[PDB]
C-alpha cells in the first residue's frame, strides 16, 4: 500500500484590499484554529451536548466566568449589586436561597477587591 | 432556558419534595413566552427574566 | 373471558403487552434456496451433505436448565421424559449421523481478554 | 502447626489447609477430589462413596473454574485408563493404586461419572446462590424472572441528590454556613462516603441521640458555648498569672483580644487563646474561678455537625435505593448475598437449611482470602455443627490485596480459632534453593514480622527435581538478592525516581546486550539459553510512578510496553473522531456539519484535497447518494453492515498499514464497533445509540470490556505491571525499585480486636487513629510478600532513608514507619549510623549489596 | 407469577399424568410422592369445582382420551367419516399415550411411522428374562427375507443384559453415552401387540473417517485398544490407517466469534471453489444460540462484496 500524504501543502491566495479589526483579533488569537475555521471553512465542532442532569449546585467554568465578568462590569460603575443579583435570582442559575447568598457574598468580596485597584486610576 | 425537572407543581409535590417553584416545564415556557412578549434588559416581572431569543415568526414550536 | 371481577394496575397489562409483543418469531425462509442458517431445531433430521457447528465451549452446550423446585415428575422419573440436556444430547447425535460427504465443527480456545485457557465440551 | 500427606488427610469434622505461594494449589484440590469421589482411605474417609453431582467447589473467578473443570476432566481420564492398565508412569497414582480393592468395579465407577461431567457443580459465589434461590422459591421470597443490572452508581447519585434536597434545604444561612464550610455539593458529599455504603453497613462509634435535629443541636451547641462566652468578661480583669521570660506578653493581647471576642453569638470557630486558659495548661505552664475548669471540659471534646449528618445520610441512602429497585423490579449481585443471608439468619428457613446440607453433604472453598463476613456467617451457621457432613479449608493466610475490593483479613483471623486441625505444604517446584533461603532468612530477624500473633512463622523447603538451578554472568556465578543502597542521608524516593531510576534500566540494557553477545547466560544443569530481551520485569505500587520509571528507559533506547493499561478505549482521538464520522451519516444534508469528518487522520485527506471540493459542485454531489445508502443500510440492517461498507469501500485499512504504526491505531475501530452491537441489541431506538455513545465517552469508566488489546507476540518489550494484577505468573527476572517509601493514612476506620467488626469513629480519636494505622502497616508488609513470590532465577530491588521533616541533619529516620524499614531495624528507631553496619551484617553469600552510583554505563 | 408457574405445571400434568388427576379428582393423596402435593391437589379440587359451578364445559385432555380408547376397543370395522390413509414421520419423543392411542387407533385404521435410529441390531432394556424370550420373533425385510439381531442365542441370553437394566456391554460409548431417550424411546416402541415391524437399511462402504464413524457406529463393534498387554501396547499398526491429505472431519479453534464466522466464510468459500459439483441448496450451518450470533453474519454476508457473494 502507499502511505499517507502529507497535510501541509502551498495554497494559492490572494490579498483582499479591507480586513476588519477582529478578524485579525480572531486570527492572531490562536492562528492554527483559524486557518482550520475560516481559510477552508470547518469546524472540528464538539457538538451539542446532553442536558444536565439537575440544576447546578456549585458553579464553575464560563456559567460563572460571564457572572464574574457582569459583577466587575457593575461594580467599577458604583452601581447597586442588589438589583443584579435580583437579576440572576429570576433568572434561574443560582443555589437555592443560603448557598447562592454566600456565594455572592464572596464573589462580590473579590471582585470589589480587585476593583478597588482597578478604580483607583479611573 | 434550564429545563431539568419534572411537569409542574403537584409532580414536585407528590414525591415529597420541596416546591422549588423552577425549573420545570411550566416554567421554562412561561419564560420563553413573556420573552417572546417582551426584551430582556428591561427588568423582571414575577421573578421571572425573560428570554432574548424567540421574538421573530418562529415562536409557533412555543 | 375468564371471568375476572376486580381492578388491574396498569404494569400488569404494561409487561404482559411488552412480553406478547416480544414472542412473535418467523421461521417462513428455512429452504429459501442459499446456504441456511439456523438453531440447532428440536425435532428435525434432514440429510446434507455439508453440515457446521458453532459455539461447542463448555457451559454452553448443552443448555443447562434448572427445574422449577418444586416439581413431582423431578422426583419420580418415567419413561417419557423430555429433558433439554438429553435432547441436545440426541440431537448432536442425530447431526453427526445427518452428515454425508464432510463436517465442521469449531469452538472457542483461548480467551482474548488475558490470554487464558478455555475448554470444548465432553461431546467433541 | 504440622505438615500434610494428602492422602492421610481424615476427611471430618473441619479441615483447615495454610498453603503459602508457590506450592501448586490446584495439583492438591484435584487429588482430593480423585480420593473422595471413589472413596478410598479405610479409616481416615467419608462413610460412603458420592456420585459427582453431590459435590460442591466454590470459586473466585470464572477463569479459574473453567480451568479447574478441564483439569479434573484430564485427571479422570487418565486415572481410569490407568485402573485397566494397572501400571502407570506417575508416582502419585502409582501410591494410588495401593488403596484400589477392586480393578474391575473402579472401571465401572470412573467411567459412570466421566458421563455426567458437563453439570458438575462448581460455581462461583453469585452463581451458588442465585441457583439456591430459584430452587428454594417460597420461603426465601425470589420473583421468577430477573431483570439483572449491575451500575450501583447512577441510582446511588440520584437517589443521595433527593436526601441532599430535603434535609439541606430550607436551613436558615447562619446554620448552612457551617454545612457549606465542610462540603459545597451532593457531588462532592458522595466522594468522601460512596466506600462506606457499600457492602455491609458498618458499626457507628458514639452514636448521637435519635431524635436530636440540626436546629436542636445547633442551638444546644449554641447554648454550650454562650455560658463561657458571657462569663468569661468576669474572669478577665485580674492577674491571676506571674508575668516573667516564661509569661509571654502575646497572652495579655490574647485576653485583650478575647474581650473583643466577647462580641457576638453566631460566630462558630473560636480562636486558639482558649487553650492556654485551661488547669491542664497554665498549672503545667490554682483552680483560679469555678468557670476555669469549664473551658477544659469544651476544650477536650470537640465540637461539629458533621457526625450527625453522615449518621442521618447513611441509612436513609440505602433505604431510598433499595425502595426503588423493590419497586423497578430489579436486584444487585451485591444484594443476593445479603437477601440468603437474612432468610438464613430468620427462623422461617430451618427447613432449607436442612434441605440444602441434604443435597451438598461436602464444601470447599477456593483460597478463602476474600471471606466476606456476610459468607463466613452462612458457612459457621450451616456447617460448622450438624455433624457428618465435612467441610474442607484451602486458604493463602498472606497476600491480602483485595482490601479494596472488599476482603477482609479479619474474618479468617476469627475463622482460625475454631477450626482444629492445621496443615502446611513447604515444596516450591518454582524457584532457585538460593531464593528459598533467601526468604527464609529474610523473615527471621524478628518473631510476629505482622504484628499479629494469628499468623504463624514462613518456613519453606525448596524443590529436589530442580535443585540446580544457577544464573551465570560474564565469568563467575551470581547471588540470589542484590539490594542498592542510596548513598546520602535524607534524600525522597522521589529522587530515585528522577535520577537513580534510570540505574536499574542501566543494569537491564547492560544485561540485554550481554544476552545477545553471549556473555550473559540462562541455565539448568548443563543446557543453558541466552537472555533474551523480554523476560525481565520491573513492577511499581501506583500508575503516578510508570511515568516516572518510563523515561529513565526509554532514555536510553529501550522501547517498553505496558501491562497496567487501565485506560479506557473510549478516552483516545478514535473515539473522537468515531462520533463525527457516524453522525455525519445521520445529518447527511447540513454541509457544515458533513466537511467534519472529510478533515479527519482517519479519513486521510490533504488541505489541496479539500480546497478542490469545496469550490466544486459536482465532486460534493457525488458524496450525497454515497452516505444516503449508508443511512439506508443502517436504518435497514445494522451498525455492522453500514459501517463494514465503509471500511472496504474507501481502501483505509490497506492505506493505514503503510503509514508507521497505523496497525496500532486500526484496532481500537474494531474494538468500538464490537462494542455498538452489544450496545444496539439491547438500545432499540435508532437516533439514542448518537447520545448513548456521547454518554459513555464523558465518564471514564473501568469496566471490563472497555480495555484495550494486545498486539505482538513475536517479541516482547519490558514488561510493566502493578501488583494487583501480577497475580500467579512465572516471571524470570524482576526489578523492585520504589518498595522503600509508604503512604500513612489519615481517616480513622479500624476493627476491633475481640468483635472483629467494622467499628466507625467518625471524630479522631487517636486511640483508634494508632488502631488503623497498624492494619496500614501489616497490608504493606503483606503486599512486600507479594512482591517476591517471583524471580525463578534473581531479584533486585533498592532502598532508600527517607526522613519525613524537610530537614536532613537530625539524628533519625523515618522508614522504621514503613514496611521494609520495621523489620530490617529490628522494631528500633534508627539512623543511618545505625543503619550501615546493620545492612552489612547480615549479608553472607545472598547479599550481593551496592552502593548508589550516580553515573550512565552506556 | 405464581399463576402462570402453576397454570404450566399443571398442563405438563394433564399430558403426562393421568393418574394423578384421576385420584385428585376423588380426593385421595397418592402415596410416595415427596412435598407440596398437600397443597396442590385441593387446589386442582377447587379448580375443577369452581370451573364447573361456572357452567364451562367439563370435558378435558385426559378423560377424553380415556374413553376414546374406550369406546374405540368396541366398535364396527370403523365408524363413518374418518381418513382412509395416513402417513407419519419425522418422529422421535411423543408421550406414551400418544402411541397408547395410535395402538388403539390401528385396529381400524390404516397407520405408518416412519421412526429413524442409527442402529440395526436391537439395543434397548430389558425387564425380565421372559421378556427376552418374547422378543425372540422374526422381523421381515420389504420384498423377499427376514432378519434378527446377531448370534441369536449365546449373546442376549449371556452377560449382554445384565439382570436390571439394559445391556451393559453396547460398546461404542458414543452410543452408550448420547443414546438415553432413543434406547427409552425404542424400548417403549417394542412393547406392543399389533406391531408388525419391517425396515430397509442401507448399508455404508468405508473409505473416509466420517464413513469409517459410520459404519462402527451402526454395526455395533468397537474400535478402541486399550492397550491391556505389553504386546498389544507396543503395536500400533493393528488399527486402520488414513490418508494424512484427508479433510472429511476437521476441527477449528478461533478467539472471537467474529473471527469464527470469517473463518467459516473463507474455508467455505474455498471448498465451494475447489469443487466444482457443489450446490449451495445443500449446505447448512447450525448454531447454539441465533439471537447471541446473527448480527456477525449479518455484518460478513452484507459487507461481502459483489464479485463473489454467495446469498444467504
Amino acid at each position: 500500500g502507499k502511505a499517507h500524504s502529507e497535510f501541509v501543502q502551498p495554497l494559492p491566495f490572494t490579498l483582499p484590499e479591507t480586513v476588519p479589526l477582529e478578524t485579525l483579533q480572531r486570527f492572531w488569537a490562536h492562528p492554527v484554529r483559524a486557518f482550520f475555521q475560516m481559510r477552508l471553512q470547518v469546524n472540528f465542532r464538539t457538538e451539542d451536548s446532553e442536558i444536565p442532569d439537575t440544576e447546578p449546585f456549585i458553579l464553575e467554568g464560563l456559567s460563572r466566568y460571564q457572572i464574574n465578568q457582569q459583577l466587575l462590569n457593575a461594580l467599577v460603575e458604583q452601581d447597586d449589586a442588589e438589583r443584579l443579583f435580583r437579576r440572576f435570582r429570576a433568572a434561574g442559575d443560582l443555589p437555592y436561597g443560603a448557598f447562592g447568598e454566600i456565594f455572592w457574598e464572596t464573589q462580590c468580596q473579590e471582585m470589589q477587591q480587585l476593583a478597588d485597584r482597578v478604580i483607583a486610576c479611573r | 432556558s434550564g429545563i431539568r425537572w419534572g411537569i409542574d407543581d403537584d409532580n414536585v409535590r407528590e414525591l415529597e419534595l420541596p416546591a422549588t417553584g423552577q425549573h420545570t416545564w411550566r416554567f421554562g415556557l412561561t419564560r420563553m413566552l413573556l420573552g417572546y412578549a417582551m426584551e430582556s434588559a428591561q427588568g423582571e416581572w414575577q421573578s421571572v427574566l425573560p428570554y432574548d431569543e424567540s421574538s421573530g415568526l418562529i415562536a409557533e414550536l412555543v | 373471558g375468564a371471568q375476572y371481577g376486580d381492578a388491574v394496575p396498569l404494569s400488569l397489562l404494561r409487561d404482559e403487552l411488552a412480553q406478547r409483543l416480544d414472542q412473535e418469531r418467523i421461521s417462513q425462509r428455512f429452504l429459501a434456496g442459499p446456504v441456511n442458517i439456523c438453531t440447532l431445531m428440536p425435532m428435525r433430521s434432514i440429510p446434507f451433505k455439508v453440515v457446521c457447528l458453532l459455539g461447542m465451549n463448555d457451559g454452553v452446550y448443552p443448555r443447562q436448565l434448572a427445574p422449577l423446585g418444586f416439581d413431582l415428575m423431578s422426583q419420580k422419573p418415567k419413561r417419557g421424559d423430555r429433558s433439554r440436556r438429553d435432547d441436545d444430547r440426541y440431537l448432536f447425535l442425530e447431526a453427526l449421523i445427518s452428515a454425508q460427504q464432510k463436517l465442521y465443527i469449531s469452538y472457542i480456545g483461548r480467551s482474548i481478554q488475558d490470554n487464558s485457557e478455555r475448554f470444548p465440551s465432553v461431546l467433541v | 502447626a504440622e505438615t500434610l500427606d494428602p492422602l492421610r488427610l481424615p476427611l471430618q469434622g473441619e479441615r483447615l489447609i495454610e498453603a503459602s505461594a508457590g506450592t501448586g494449589k490446584t495439583f492438591t484440590i484435584a487429588a482430593l477430589y480423585l480420593r473422595l469421589l471413589l472413596g478410598l482411605g479405610g479409616s481416615a474417609a467419608f462413610p460412603r462413596p458420592l456420585t459427582v453431582e453431590e459435590l460442591l467447589v466454590v470459586t473466585f473467578t470464572e477463569a479459574a473454574t473453567a480451568e479447574l473443570r478441564g483439569r479434573i476432566r484430564s485427571n479422570i481420564h487418565e486415572l481410569r485408563i490407568a485402573c485397566l492398565r494397572e501400571t502407570t508412569d506417575n508416582p502419585l497414582y502409582e501410591r494410588l493404586l495401593e488403596e484400589i480393592d477392586d480393578k474391575a468395579q473402579a472401571a465401572q465407577w470412573l467411567l459412570l461419572a466421566e458421563r455426567q461431567m458437563d453439570e458438575a457443580a462448581v460455581f462461583t459465589i453469585h452463581g451458588f446462590c442465585q441457583r439456591m434461590l430459584n430452587l428454594n422459591a417460597f420461603e426465601s421470597g425470589m420473583l421468577f424472572e430477573q431483570q439483572l443490572i449491575e451500575d450501583e452508581s447512577l441510582l446511588r447519585y440520584q437517589a443521595c441528590a433527593d436526601f441532599w434536597r430535603r434535609h439541606c434545604y430550607p436551613l436558615p444561612r447562619e446554620i448552612a454556613q457551617v454545612v457549606f464550610e465542610t462540603w459545597k455539593g451532593p457531588q462532592a458529599l458522595l466522594r468522601d462516603i460512596n466506600r462506606y455504603l457499600q457492602g455491609e453497613a458498618p458499626v457507628i462509634k458514639a452514636p448521637p441521640p435519635d431524635d436530636e435535629t440540626l436546629a436542636s443541636r445547633h442551638a444546644q451547641i449554641v447554648a454550650r458555648i454562650d455560658t463561657v462566652k458571657q462569663q468569661w468578661r468576669d474572669a478577665v480583669g485580674e492577674l491571676d498569672a506571674l508575668i516573667e521570660s516564661s509569661g509571654i506578653d502575646r497572652r495579655k493581647f490574647n485576653r485583650s483580644n478575647q474581650a473583643k471576642w466577647i462580641d457576638k453569638i453566631s460566630a462558630w470557630a473560636e480562636e486558639e487563646t482558649n487553650s492556654y486558659q485551661l488547669p491542664e495548661s497554665l498549672e503545667k505552664f490554682t483552680p483560679r474561678h469555678p468557670l476555669f475548669e469549664a473551658i477544659d471540659q469544651l476544650l477536650a471534646e470537640p465540637l461539629s455537625i458533621r457526625d450527625l449528618v453522615i449518621t442521618r445520610a447513611l441509612a436513609e441512602i440505602r433505604e431510598t435505593v433499595a425502595r426503588e429497585k423493590r419497586r423497578r423490579g430489579e436486584l444487585g449481585f451485591d444484594d443476593m448475598l445479603s437477601r440468603l443471608d437474612s432468610a438464613l439468619r430468620s427462623e422461617s428457613g430451618e427447613v432449607l437449611a436442612a434441605a440444602i446440607r441434604t443435597r451438598f453433604p461436602v464444601a470447599m472453598i477456593d483460597e478463602f482470602q476474600d471471606t466476606d463476613p456476610q459468607q463466613y456467617r452462612i458457612f459457621r451457621r450451616i456447617w460448622h455443627h450438624q455433624p457428618e457432613t465435612a467441610l474442607l479449608l484451602i486458604g493463602d493466610p498472606k497476600q491480602a490485596i483485595y482490601a479494596f475490593r472488599g476482603a477482609d483479613i479479619f474474618t479468617y483471623m476469627k475463622a482460625r480459632s475454631e477450626v482444629h486441625a492445621h496443615y502446611t505444604l513447604d515444596t516450591n517446584w518454582r524457584s532457585a534453593p538460593g531464593m528459598v533461603n533467601s526468604v527464609n532468612k529474610l523473615f527471621s530477624q524478628t518473631d510476629d514480622a505482622f504484628m499479629f500473633r494469628e499468623i504463624p512463622f514462613i518456613p519453606v523447603k525448596s524443590a529436589g527435581k530442580n535443585q540446580a538451578l544457577r544464573f551465570v554472568f560474564k565469568g563467575e556465578t551470581q547471588p540470589a538478592m542484590k539490594m542498592w543502597l542510596m548513598e546520602g542521608e535524607s534524600c525522597g524516593v522521589g529522587d530515585y525516581q528522577s535520577t537513580m531510576a534510570q540505574v536499574c534500566a542501566a543494569q537491564i540494557r547492560d544485561w540485554l546486550q550481554a544476552g545477545q553477545r553471549g556473555e550473559a547466560l540462562l541455565m539448568n544443569g548443563d543446557d543453558a539459553r541466552p537472555v533474551r530481551a523480554s523476560d525481565i520485569s520491573v513492577l511499581v505500587r501506583s500508575r503516578q510512578e510508570a511515568a516516572q520509571v518510563r523515561d529513565a528507559l526509554t532514555l536510553l533506547e529501550i522501547p517498553s510496553v505496558y501491562l497496567s493499561n487501565r485506560d479506557s478505549v473510549f478516552e483516545t482521538l478514535e473515539a473522537q473522531e468515531m462520533l463525527w464520522l457516524l453522525q455525519a451519516v445521520m445529518t447527511p444534508e447540513r454541509e457544515n456539519t458533513l466537511r467534519s469528518a472529510l478533515a479527519t487522520s482517519m479519513m486521510g485527506l490533504n488541505a489541496l484535497d479539500i480546497e478542490t471540493l469545496n469550490n466544486d459542485e459536482h465532486a460534493w454531489d457525488v458524496v450525497v447518494e454515497e452516505f444516503d445508502g449508508y443511512r439506508q443500510i443502517w436504518r435497514k440492517r445494522g451498525v455492522m453492515p453500514m459501517l463494514r461498507a465503509l471500511m472496504s469501500a474507501r481502501n483505509i485499512a490497506e492505506n493505514l498499514l503503510a503509514t508507521a504504526g497505523g496497525e496500532r491505531r486500526l484496532t481500537d475501530i474494531l474494538h468500538i464497533s464490537e462494542l455498538l452491537q452489544e450496545a444496539g441489541t439491547q438500545l432499540e431506538s435508532e437516533h439514542a445509540l448518537v447520545r448513548w455513545l456521547s454518554q459513555h465517552i464523558l465518564e471514564p469508566d473501568s469496566n471490563a470490556s472497555s480495555q484495550q488489546m494486545r498486539l505482538e507476540s513475536d517479541k516482547h518489550l519490558v514488561q510493566i505491571v502493578t501488583i494487583h494484577k501480577s497475580k500467579g505468573l512465572e516471571y524470570p527476572l524482576v526489578w523492585l525499585p520504589f518498595i522503600t517509601n509508604f503512604r500513612v493514612q489519615e481517616q480513622a476506620f479500624y476493627h476491633d480486636r475481640h468483635s472483629f467488626e467494622a467499628v466507625l469513629d467518625l471524630n479522631a480519636a487517636p486511640e483508634s487513629v494508632d488502631l488503623a494505622e497498624a492494619e496500614r502497616l501489616a497490608e504493606d508488609l503483606r503486599l512486600l510478600y507479594v512482591a517476591l513470590t517471583r524471580s525463578v532465577w534473581h531479584c533486585s530491588l533498592g532502598v532508600a532513608p527517607l526522613v519525613r521533616r524537610r530537614g536532613d541533619k537530625k539524628g533519625d529516620t523515618d522508614v522504621h514507619q514503613s514496611a521494609l524499614g520495621r523489620l530490617l531495624q529490628k522494631g528500633e528507631p534508627q539512623d543511618a549510623a545505625g543503619l550501615r553496619t546493620c545492612i552489612e551484617a547480615l549479608c553472607d553469600d545472598d547479599i550481593a549489596w551496592q552502593t548508589a552510583q550516580t553515573g550512565d554505563n552506556q | 407469577q405464581l399463576s402462570s408457574k402453576a397454570a404450566d405445571l399443571f398442563d405438563q400434568y394433564l399430558v403426562y399424568r393421568p393418574d394423578w388427576l384421576a385420584q385428585w379428582e376423588t380426593g385421595h393423596l397418592v402415596e410416595g410422592l415427596g412435598e407440596a402435593q398437600a397443597w396442590q391437589a385441593p387446589l386442582w379440587k377447587a379448580l375443577v369445582e369452581y370451573t364447573h359451578q361456572l357452567g364451562q364445559p367439563r370435558w378435558h385432555r385426559a378423560n377424553l382420551y380415556q374413553r376414546f380408547i374406550e369406546t374405540l376397543e368396541s366398535a364396527t370395522t370403523c365408524p363413518p367419516g374418518l381418513p382412509s390413509r395416513v402417513f407419519i414421520c419425522g418422529i422421535s419423543a411423543l408421550p406414551p399415550v400418544y402411541l397408547q392411542a395410535l395402538q388403539a387407533l390401528g385396529k381400524h385404521i390404516e397407520i405408518h411411522l416412519l421412526f429413524t435410529n442409527p442402529c440395526r441390531y436391537y439395543w434397548g432394556d430389558i425387564k425380565d428374562p421372559a421378556y427376552l424370550a418374547k422378543l425372540l420373533t422374526r422381523q421381515r425385510r420389504h420384498s423377499f427375507e427376514d432378519r434378527e439381531l446377531p448370534l441369536f442365542r449365546d449373546s442376549e441370553n449371556a452377560g449382554q443384559l445384565f439382570n436390571s437394566d439394559g445391556e451393559q456391554d453396547v460398546g461404542n460409548p458414543l452410543l452408550a453415552s448420547w443414546g438415553k431417550l432413543g434406547r427409552d424411546y425404542i424400548y417403549l416402541l417394542s412393547d406392543l401387540e399389533s406391531s408388525q415391524e419391517l425396515d430397509a437399511f442401507v448399508d455404508v462402504t468405508p473409505d473416509n473417517l466420517l464413513h469409517n464413524i459410520q459404519s462402527d457406529i451402526l454395526e455395533l463393534e468397537n474400535r478402541a485398544v486399550a492397550g491391556v498387554n505389553i504386546e498389544e501396547f507396543s503395536r500400533s499398526d493393528n488399527k486402520r490407517p488414513l490418508d494424512p491429505l484427508d479433510s472429511s472431519i476437521t476441527f477449528h479453534v478461533c478467539h472471537s466469534p467474529q473471527r469464527e464466522v470469517e473463518v467459516l466464510h473463507d474455508r467455505l468459500l474455498a471448498m465451494l471453489e475447489e469443487d466444482p459439483t457443489l450446490t449451495p441448496r445443500d449446505i447448512i450451518v447450525m448454531v447454539a444460540d441465533i439471537d447471541s450470533y446473527s448480527p456477525f453474519i449479518q455484518a460478513v454476508f452484507g459487507s461481502a462484496p459483489a464479485d463473489r457473494y454467495l446469498p444467504y
